[PDB]
């Protein structure tokens, strides 16, 4: 499974005709995730003209770190999100810390890509060839995990996953709340959990662009069921084999390892499948 | 091999030369041409005509006049004319145009995946297209092929 | 007292091709029989085709197809060049159609699936035999079609469209009589399209002693289908010979067609564009003139209406390719073209382009 994708390159995963969207840094930032919603793309490549290199990734975090950072109320605008522009963000988001930009060669192999994905602790690798300077393709979890799958001719017997402090929400905890767990956990997904320990919804990254498209951003004080209206499990005694098959068939980013009567227990992300095959 | 051609008419045409320590080689006519291929070494070699009781040199080609007033043609059998590229590399030394209908056919306009795109045709690719400069903000794209792959960038640009 | 070029005797000529003569060749101890075009080189470059040539000879070196004539070796002289090629006993499909009349339906289809395949294989490898008549198409002793004249030929290159006027005027498609721009497999197509009419028909779809009337003829897309044609192949042929290039049949469509399909074997197989001004040509030129020079952008006049302009980059000191075209869109109005030159690359070539925009006309 891991020697096959230190054989295999990069190249190979990049379809046969995508999409590519790239911001200027120079973008306003309103602008630049109501770009990423109306392009129907979940990441984008930043561009400093001053530098002439790709700087960083613009992503769903993003959205979620600003208006979290900068949420005052429903009745108030959030005058930095409005009018501040990609690297007048970056400048603050990033400061006293600096992130430089991942990235990775078509010609390398899958397993330099599984590698880099996990060793720098993030979701989207962009595929930059070397002699162009172009971008070409945003390697994902997923795409990575779906070819490995593609390829393939118990939970409890090999542990992997999160099954220690899982970061989860209540029904009634409001969109701000959720946000700053999201932040301070730095996680993927929240499950919305009812009065009881069981789990009745799952509130995750992605769940919060619904509120860049809708323009329903300049109130966070809505419950996450509130939030959820404009629109998964795995048990324990259940084969590693199995529970991989059933991510790529939902295509589902990750799944609940929940107890008999519903009641979260943890959750195993691609992330740790994928880590876990290296 | 060296082509020896004698265009020029005649009922009996000969080559004679240093190669053939210039004995009469007769030359086959198709029609109008008189020829023979024959490899000579890499090098000077020097040949005359003998066609139809006058022994002449094809006037067109280089010539060699002797201490002795003998006026033969000369021939300089390079290395280079034996191989096709090299030779071939050796031998190289109003209103506006109506626009293709080609151009008009993109893949952006013309569930599913808004990542994944039809595959362009080769016309197309490289060529600037932009949206209209709504808000102030320019939206440049274009479709480039890496490999056996195709990508179509989109930068958002302030202006 | 006989001439030979590699152990093959030279003989008869079998015709007069675009570029040179065509000869006979008999192997000295195998009697093996090949074609010999003779390329003089003084001719090939007083017409100046020796670069036509050195690409003609690089694309059929390496192609390899059962309907494509075979290019076994080129022998090079200080006088001539010799192209040893496969021979085929049977000639033209030309005179084979004169001699016999017109072929059975599924004699037709098969020489048609045959010559198809081949034209495909060409345009599979950005080659565009232009001029593709049964003139070119040559037989061999079991009857398979052999694609073979391509001094005319042409490659098809990565956002770039092909302007001569190529083939015969019967077999040439409308905007090849027009004269005007094409990307290459379309003109193909045509072609093979008349082939078709020629193979079931006996006749020739656009003909006339008249040249105007041809050429109207031509334009028009107007040829007829005598009672004995097959519907659906009276189907292929309209969709084939449609005067609009976006709107004719693709190697696909032909591919995907039920006249096609059967029998055939196995071994064969809101965006706008630049931007657009109401002006005069020669205005536009001078205002895209005076803007280039405007960015300190070194450039070369190519055509009075193609630009080639270079920048260097301020940062990562490199040198960045781009070529600018003004092509007429309406009676009243025209466009200019950006086009990216390949030696990031990409985003720069955005950079340079949005430049020359905001200091421009629609
Ligand atoms: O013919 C040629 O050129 C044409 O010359 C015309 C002219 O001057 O009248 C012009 O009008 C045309 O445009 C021009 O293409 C050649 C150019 N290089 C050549 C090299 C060659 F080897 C032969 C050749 C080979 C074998 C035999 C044998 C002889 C015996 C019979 C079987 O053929 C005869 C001759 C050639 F014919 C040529
Ligand atoms: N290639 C990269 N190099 C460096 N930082 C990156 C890269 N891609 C994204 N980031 C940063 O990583 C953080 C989290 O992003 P990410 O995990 O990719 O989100 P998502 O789960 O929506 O894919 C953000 O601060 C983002 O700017
Ligand atoms: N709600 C959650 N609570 C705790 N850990 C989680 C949760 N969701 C994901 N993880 C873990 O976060 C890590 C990165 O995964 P992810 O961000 O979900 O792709 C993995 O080790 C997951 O198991
Ligand atoms: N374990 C899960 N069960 C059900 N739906 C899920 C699960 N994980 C993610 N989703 C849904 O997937 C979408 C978000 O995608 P993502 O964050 O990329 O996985 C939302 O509609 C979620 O409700
Ligand atoms: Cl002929
Ligand atoms: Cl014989
Ligand atoms: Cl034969």
């Amino acid at each position: 499974y891991t020697t096959f994708m230190k054989s295999h390159r990069c190249y190979d995963l990049i379809p046969t005709s995508s999409k590519l969207v790239v911001f200027d840094t120079s973008l306003q930032v309103k602008k630049a995730f109501f770009a990423l919603v109306t392009n129907g793309v979940r990441a984008a490549p930043l561009w400093d003209s001053k530098k002439q290199s790709f700087v960083g990734m613009l992503t769903i975090t993003d959205f979620i770190n600003i208006l979290h950072r900068y949420y005052k109320s429903a009745l108030v605008q959030i005058y930095e999100l409005e009018e501040h522009k990609i690297e007048t963000w970056r400048e603050v988001y990033l400061q006293d810390s600096f992130k430089p930009l991942v990235c990775i060669s078509p010609n390398a192999s899958l397993f330099d890509a599984v590698s880099s994905l996990i060793r720098n602790k993030i979701h989207r690798l962009p595929v930059i060839d070397p002699e162009s300077g172009n971008t070409l393709y945003i390697l994902t979890h997923k795409r990575i995990l779906k070819f490995l799958k593609l390829f393939i001719t118990s939970l409890e017997e090999l542990q992997i996953g999160t099954y220690a402090n899982i970061a989860m929400v209540r029904t009634t905890t409001p969109v701000y709340v959720a946000l700053g767990i999201f932040v301070q956990h730095r996680v993927s997904a929240l499950p919305v959990v009812d009065e009881k320990g069981r789990v009745v919804d799952i509130y995750s990254k992605f769940d919060v662009i619904n509120l860049a498209a809708e323009k329903t951003y300049n109130n966070l004080d809505v419950s996450v069921t509130k939030a959820l209206q404009h629109r998964l499990k795995c048990y324990l005694h259940e084969t590693l084999e199995a529970i991989i098959n059933r991510l790529v068939e939902a295509e589902v980013h990750r799944l609940v390892v929940v107890d008999e009567h519903d009641v979260v227990k943890g959750i195993v992300s691609l992330s740790d499948i994928l880590q876990a095959l290296v | 091999p060296t082509v020896f051609r004698w265009t020029g008419g005649g009922k009996e045409v000969y080559l004679s030369g240093s190669f053939n320590n210039w004995s009469k080689l007769p030359l086959t006519r198709s029609q109008n041409n008189f020829v023979a291929i024959l490899d000579l070494p890499e090098g000077e070699h020097q040949y005359k005509f003998f066609v139809d009781g006058q022994w002449t040199h094809d006037p067109s080609e280089p010539i060699v006049t002797s201490q002795l007033g003998t006026v033969n043609n000369i021939i300089q059998v390079k290395k280079t004319d034996f191989e096709v590229f090299d030779a071939l590399m050796v031998d190289s030394q109003k209103a506006p145009p109506i626009l293709p209908p080609h151009l008009l056919q993109v893949i952006l306009n013309k569930s599913c995946d808004p990542a994944l795109l039809p595959e362009p045709n080769h016309v197309m690719l490289n060529h600037l297209y932009a949206l209209s400069i709504k808000d102030g903000v320019m939206v440049l794209s274009a479709t480039h092929r890496y490999k056996k792959k195709y990508v179509t960038t989109l930068l958002y640009k302030p202006i | 007292g006989r001439v030979k070029i590699g152990h093959y005797i030279l003989g008869d000529t079998l015709g007069v091709g675009t570029f040179g003569k065509v000869k006979v060749g008999k192997h000295e101890l195998t009697g093996h029989k090949v074609a010999v075009k003779i390329l003089n080189r003084q001719k090939i470059r007083s017409l100046d085709v020796v670069g036509k040539i050195r690409r003609e000879i690089q694309n059929l070196k390496l192609f390899r197809h059962p309907h494509i004539i075979k290019l076994y070796q080129v022998i090079s002289t200080p006088s001539d060049i010799f192209m040893v090629m496969e021979y085929v006993s049977g000639g033209e499909l030309f005179d084979y159609i004169c001699k016999n009349g017109r072929l059975d339906e599924k004699e037709s289809r098969r020489l048609f699936q045959q010559i198809l395949s081949g034209v495909d294989y060409c345009h599979r490898h950005m080659v565009v035999h232009r001029d593709l008549k049964p003139e070119n198409v040559l037989l061999d002793a079991h009857m398979n079609a052999k694609i073979a004249d391509f001094g005319l030929s042409n490659m098809m290159s990565d956002g770039e469209f092909l302007r001569t006027s190529c083939g015969s005027p019967n077999y040439a498609a409308p905007e090849v009589i027009s004269g005007r721009l094409y990307a290459g497999p379309e003109v193909d197509i045509w072609s093979s399209g008349v082939i078709l009419y020629a193979l079931l028909c006996g006749t020739l779809p656009f003909d006339d002693d008249h040249v105007p009337t041809l050429f109207k003829k031509i334009c028009d897309g107007i040829f007829y289908t005598p009672q004995y044609l097959n519907p659906s192949v009276i189907s292929l042929l309209k969709h084939m010979l449609q005067v609009d290039p976006m709107k004719r049949a693709t190697i696909k469509d032909i591919r995907e067609h039920e006249w096609f399909k059967q029998d055939l074997p196995k071994y064969l197989f809101k965006w706008h564009l630049g931007i657009r001004s109401q002006s005069r040509p020669n205005d536009i030129m001078a205002e895209v003139c005076r803007a280039i020079k405007q960015l300190d952008y070194e450039w070369k006049v190519v055509n009075p209406y193609y630009l080639r302009v270079r920048r260097k980059n301020p940062v990562t000191s490199t040198f960045s390719k781009m070529s600018l075209q003004l092509y007429q869109v309406d009676s009243r109005t025209y466009l200019l073209d950006f086009r990216s030159i390949d030696d990031s690359h990409t985003i720069e070539f955005f950079e340079m382009c949005a430049n020359l925009i905001k200091i421009l006309a629609q």
